[PDB]
């Protein structure tokens, strides 16, 4: 049963980095989307010009 | 004189215990003995865990 929590701790630590990893990804994206929907004029606008 | 037992007898924990004791909180001494005289239709354990 100790082995059993050392591994489970082990487990969950390695599964935080790995949501933790994955999270800044996509927070990443997210950002970058966020900008690039920023300074994007709309059709009209656009097509007007 | 007398023969005395030199150390104290060590009771350990089976696989299949660790498993009920997670799952059921409940531990069955000498799992695997039960498991083979029930199947083999024996009504009597041998010894006492």
């Amino acid at each position: 049963l100790d082995k059993i929590l050392n591994v489970e701790a082990m487990h969950t630590v390695l599964r935080a980095l790995k949501n933790t990893a994955d999270a800044m990804e996509r927070g990443l994206i997210h950002s970058f989307l966020q900008t690039l929907l920023r300074k994007a004029p709309p059709y009209f606008v656009v097509q007007t010009l | 004189t007398v023969s005395a037992p030199a150390t104290y007898g060590n009771f350990v924990l089976s696989p299949e215990n660790a498993v009920t004791a997670i799952s059921y909180h409940s531990i069955l001494a000498d799992f695997n003995s039960y498991k083979a005289h029930l199947t083999s239709g024996q009504p009597h354990l041998p010894n006492d865990s």
